[PDB]
């Protein structure tokens, strides 16, 4: 049968093996995320998730810990807003200042979740990280310095598309994502590496520059260029 | 009472220093291969009860009671493999032991993998051994093939009618690999990034099985313990820290070495007497990292009264790690040695997750700035802000071992920071 | 520039539920084509599955 | 700090300096900029539409 | 500080897909002997000993040896490439015949490990990351080698060097020029990690068997 | 005696020593377990 939790003493019925960003999700917390995606799988290593349980001394990452019986979640604690303002301090440290020029612009989640969850200063006074872009096609323009490590495009690519041509070359704050060779990743569904990117290192080509998503309308339509109906 | 002073009949590791054959004709001499159908008759439990009444502790790193762990371990079978996994990626900087008892006890080593599976119910033991360690992997290659030989390993071993494989396998080089999970990945021929807990590796380890992670030397005390019995375990050491310890002593000493004493036995008393005493003697010490670099450093002032133990230095804002013990005499650079630390941890860090891959980057750039006084005064508590976010925020334990020293250092020399600055402040002055 | 002749065309309301959507669009006299609220279904995640023994579900990177 | 005729300004390598990020449209009270881009052919995030009406801007 | 290698690959003519690579025999027989030391369905756990393999045959890595281990077994070439971009060991760039590697992490730090590396590069004449011009010897740094007893060390071709001193390291270089090899240990009189005033601990000969085991057994 | 260091075997070893002594003692492991499929990706 269904176990009781408490999110932020609510108390919420939840599967057995239901994580604790799902039980937050159930009362109605979106926890801030990056690296997690519910169609792909579990990868907890950007630890934004990190939330505080009432009587444990540690942090737990909220999209891969499963909820156990009598667990209170707090949300909106200070030990979770602690970690969460370090978390996006990192980030943003190694970040690159490319805003204006950059084509995820106003639809960012590091902007999103910088101006939500994170601090409004900076503490780093060294040099930043620059990356060599990659190319893998005509499709997908890589601006690689922009990349947070989350993760996403290679499981996206070998999970669902069945192609394992992505990964990470390296160790350490050299670790790299993308072929290691000069590969396009060309396949039927390599648009959703774009559209799951959560910054602007990896973005639409022929979208680019033209726009800002405050400017677009969105009409509501289906696809005809197949019979799937998308 | 008082501890130290362990006896040439009571120490465990005989054959250490390579004074004697370490084939199995030497092991046999030694008390090595004895009884082992006996005690694999005797089965799990008894061998689980022996190893929790020795209150043995976890000899690589984070001690934590062995037979707990290994009851974790002795679940029934659910149609899976069962693996105990012996960790000698001795990566660790101040770690000499696992090296030592891999070249010249590997018996002692092959045997006590073989108790442990039959205590864990294991089919199969993967010692993982670094790739640095090219001939201690050819040696213990060389004493597996003896074993199987006499068959006190393979189909029926040592006569008992279970059935247990020892395998061998050399890793690249990988400090980040040294771990339990990150262990595990490199086994199954991935990166080698630690895994997330849960799932705990006593519930699914390497391949999906059941696994257990034990050190070089936890498994090779596993069998002296049961030959013997466990209240003579117990009762070398403190009460709730029981057994004996290889202690590696180096840096700026006058003799460094690896030797094999109580698990109580103060510091100074064991640098006095197994390494010849500090160079410029007991007054010219400066500071001691007695568990490897994860651990904290002690000033002179802690290490006149303290003992080499897990809760000893514990209490001393420490912890007894790996009983690695470099000492630091007063004619060195305190802040380079920990900044060279923190470029260790940079260069072994695996990446994968963001507090430890960009905070241990920034450490190591703020402590290259450190070293010649180019920063300001008020930066220090910035660093001990970026440690503590590092800190418990990360995936693995590398994370919290590349703090540790930095709030060390912040801790017991923040008015040599402090000095360093106002120097550099002064020199630029002038130009 | 872009022209247009069509006053409503910015015009956005919002509605706390469909019933009170429907009642004003009704009221307004507009026509009005309602469309459900679309809520993902639950989906069961777990981090062991990335290590399977036996099932396809263990990953080849991380 | 007197506030006139509007201009768009360059580096003094002649570049110009606007990278069509379109903040100044989005920020304009009274909606008196109108902005279109892509790719130069040189790659350049650059501005082909930049409209000003000077009868709509409130200074 | 940087490592100063690239971990993107582009083609050259000395290193692309095409370039020639295969086991010998025997080293196909040993591939076999590693494989069958995993369960079966997880052949993808031998990529390491596999890559390894085919480092020693042919002295370093290139993409053709990887793309020939990812083919040998079944496993994506861009995880074989994961796993050789993130293990040091593993030389993605020819090398000299003889790989210095000198330990400077603090243990060794402490004494007098520079000395030992100003030593190693006045005597060849070359920095901590080049090659010597008669492709004979390559330096490096690296972290802990498990010898910090007998810091200071190096390590040569799977090779122990410890306690060295300028003298004893210049002398080591120059006998594995000149064609000899040098015996592996500390050169400072020790056999092993024992303190050099003497045997301070197991100076009595070892009990036999047996000599204190419990009643019970 | 105890005076003469008779780890003196290892300064034989050759490049494929390792590899050797694990294809000697091929024929003294066990057969090992099955998956029940012939690789995660099948
Ligand atoms: C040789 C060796 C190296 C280790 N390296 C690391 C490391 O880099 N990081 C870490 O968090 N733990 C490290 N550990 C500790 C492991 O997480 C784990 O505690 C150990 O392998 C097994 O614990 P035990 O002492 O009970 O046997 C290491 C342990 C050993 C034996
Ligand atoms: S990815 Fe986001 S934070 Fe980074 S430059 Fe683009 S808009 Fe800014
Ligand atoms: S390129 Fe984008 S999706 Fe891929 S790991 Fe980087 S931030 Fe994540
Ligand atoms: S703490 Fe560092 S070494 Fe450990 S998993 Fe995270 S990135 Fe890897
Ligand atoms: S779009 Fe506007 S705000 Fe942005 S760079 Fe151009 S002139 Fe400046
Ligand atoms: S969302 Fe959980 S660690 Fe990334
Ligand atoms: S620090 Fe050099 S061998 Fe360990
Ligand atoms: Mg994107």
């Amino acid at each position: 049968n269904l176990i009781e939790v408490f999110v932020d003493g609510q108390s919420v019925m939840v599967e057995p093996g239901t994580t604790v960003l799902q039980a937050c999700e159930k009362v109605g917390m979106q926890i801030p995320r990056f690296c997690y995606h519910e169609r792909l799988s579990v990868a907890g290593n950007c630890r934004m998730c990190l939330v505080e349980i009432e009587k444990a001394p540690k942090v737990v990452a909220a999209c891969a810990m499963p909820v156990m019986k009598g667990w209170n979640i707090l949300t909106n604690s200070e030990k979770s807003k602690k970690a969460r303002e370090g978390v996006m301090e990192f980030l943003l440290a190694n970040h690159p200042l490319d805003c204006p020029i950059c084509d995820q612009g106003g639809e960012c989640d590091l902007q999103d979740q910088s101006m939500m969850f994170g601090s409004d200063r900076s503490r780093f006074l060294e040099g930043k990280r620059a990356v060599e872009d990659k190319n893998i096609g005509p499709l997908v323009k890589t601006i690689m310095t922009r990349c947070i490590q989350c993760t996403r495009c290679i499981r996206f690519a070998s999970e669902i598309a069945g192609v394992d041509d992505l990964g990470t070359t390296g160790r350490g704050n050299d670790m790299q994502v993308g072929t290691y060779i000069e590969k396009m990743f060309m396949s039927e569904l390599s648009g959703n590496i774009i559209d799951i990117c959560p910054v602007g290192a990896l973005t639409s080509k022929p979208y680019a520059f033209t726009a800002r998503p405050w400017e677009t309308r969105k009409t509501e339509s289906i696809d005809v260029m197949d019979a799937v109906g998308s | 009472t008082s501890f130290g002073s362990l006896k040439d009949e009571d120490r465990i590791f005989t054959n250490l220093y390579g004074r004697h054959d370490w084939r199995l004709k030497g092991a046999q001499s030694r008390g090595d291969w004895y009884k082992t159908k006996e005690i694999l008759l005797k089965g799990p439990d008894w061998i689980l009860g022996e190893v929790k009444t020795s209150g043995l502790r976890g000899r690589g790193g984070a001690g934590f009671p062995t037979g707990l762990k290994w009851s974790f371990m002795n679940k029934p079978s659910d149609g899976r493999p069962k693996y105990l996994v012996v960790n000698a990626d001795e990566g660790e900087p101040g770690t000499c032991k696992d090296r030592e008892i891999i070249r010249h006890d590997p018996h002692k080593l092959v045997e006590g993998c073989l108790v442990g599976g039959r205590a864990m119910g294991a089919r199969a033991a993967y010692i993982y051994i670094r790739g640095e360690f090219y001939n201690e992997a050819s040696n213990l290659q060389v004493a597996i093939r003896e074993a199987y030989e006499a068959g006190l390993i393979g189909k029926n071993a040592c006569g008992s009618g279970y059935d247990f494989d020892v395998f061998v396998v050399r890793g690249a080089g990988a400090y980040i690999c040294g771990e339990e999970t990150a262990l595990i990945e490199s086994i199954e021929g991935k990166q080698g990034k630690p895994r997330l807990k849960p799932p705990f590796p006593a519930d699914v380890g390497v391949f999906g099985c059941p696994t257990t992670v034990a050190n070089v030397e936890t498994v090779a005390v596993s069998p002296t313990i049961c030959r013997r019995g466990g209240a003579w375990f117990a009762s070398f050491g403190r009460e709730r820290n029981s057994g004996t310890k290889l202690f590696n002593i180096s840096g700026h000493v006058n003799h460094p070495c690896t030797v094999e004493e109580e698990m109580s036995v103060p510091l100074k008393e064991l640098i006095e007497k197994h390494a010849g005493g500090v160079i410029g003697g007991w007054d010219n010490l400066l500071a001691v990292i007695p568990g490897g670099s994860s651990t904290p450093l002690i000033p002179k002032s802690v290490c006149e009264t303290v003992l080499m133990d897990f809760d000893a230095l514990v209490q001393a804002q420490t912890g007894l790690g790996t009983a690695a013990v470099i000492v630091m005499d007063r004619s060195t650079d305190i802040v380079k040695a920990i900044a060279r630390l923190i470029e260790f941890y940079k260069h072994e860090s695996c990446g994968q997750c963001t507090p430890c891959r960009e905070g241990v980057d920034w450490m190591n750039k703020v402590m290259a700035r450190f070293v010649k006084g180019d920063a300001r005064p008020a930066e220090i508590d910035s660093l001990w802000e970026i440690s503590k976010q590092i800190e418990g925020h990360t995936i693995c334990a590398l994370g919290d071992g590349a703090a540790w020293p930095v709030q060390g250092l912040i801790r017991h020399f923040r008015p040599e920071l402090e000095e360093r600055m106002q120097q550099f402040a002064l020199q630029h002055q002038a130009r | 520039w872009s022209s247009t002749a069509d006053p409503l065309s910015n015009l956005v309301l919002t509605f706390s539920t469909k019933e009170d959507a429907v009642a004003f669009a009704e009221k307004n006299g507009w026509s009005f084509d309602v469309e459900e609220r679309k809520v993902p279904k639950p989906k069961s995640k777990s981090y062991g599955a990335n290590f399977s023994w036996n099932k396809r579900t263990r990953v080849s990177t991380k | 700090r007197f506030r006139g005729e509007h201009a768009l300004r360059r580096y003094p390598s002649g570049e110009e300096r606007c990278i069509a990020c379109k903040l100044c449209e989005a920020v304009c009270p009274a909606q008196a900029i109108t902005i279109e881009a892509e790719p130069r052919a040189d790659g350049s995030r650059r501005t082909t539409r930049y409209d000003i009406d000077m009868t709509k801007c409130i200074y | 500080g940087a490592g100063g290698a690239l971990f993107v690959h582009r083609d050259t003519p000395e290193n692309n897909p095409d370039t020639p690579f295969d086991f010998t025999p025997e080293n196909y027989k040993r591939i076999e002997a590693i494989v069958k030391n995993y369960p079966e369905g997880h052949k993808a756990a031998a990529v390491l000993p596999v890559l390894d393999l085919a480092q020693r045959q042919n002295g370093w890595l290139p993409i053709s040896a990887m793309n020939k281990v990812a083919e040998i077994l079944q496993v994506p070439p861009m995880r074989v490439y994961e796993v050789a971009t993130f293990y040091t060991m593993y030389n993605r760039k020819p090398v000299g015949k003889y790989h210095i590697q000198v330990c400077t992490t603090t243990p060794c730090m402490l004494r007098n490990s520079d000395s030992i590396l100003e030593a190693i590069q006045k005597k060849l004449g070359i920095k901590v990351g080049e090659t010597t011009p008669d492709k004979l010897f390559t330096l490096i740094e690296v972290e802990c080698l498990g010898a910090c007893v007998n810091a200071p060390m190096v390590q040569i071709n799977d090779n122990y060097y410890e306690d060295l001193t300028p003298k004893d390291i210049e002398e080591i270089i120059d006998e594995l020029k000149a064609g000899k090899i040098p015996k592996p240990g500390p050169r400072s009189g020790r056999f092993s990690c024992e303190p050099a005033g003497g045997l301070t601990s197991l100076t009595e000969p070892p009990k036999g068997p047996g000599f204190g085991v419990q009643a019970g057994l | 005696d105890n005076s003469t260091y008779r780890n003196l075997q290892h300064h034989e070893y050759s490049t494929y020593t390792f590899l050797d002594l694990n294809v000697e003692l091929s024929k003294f492991r066990m057969p090992q377990p099955s998956s029940g499929r012939q690789s995660p990706r099948h």
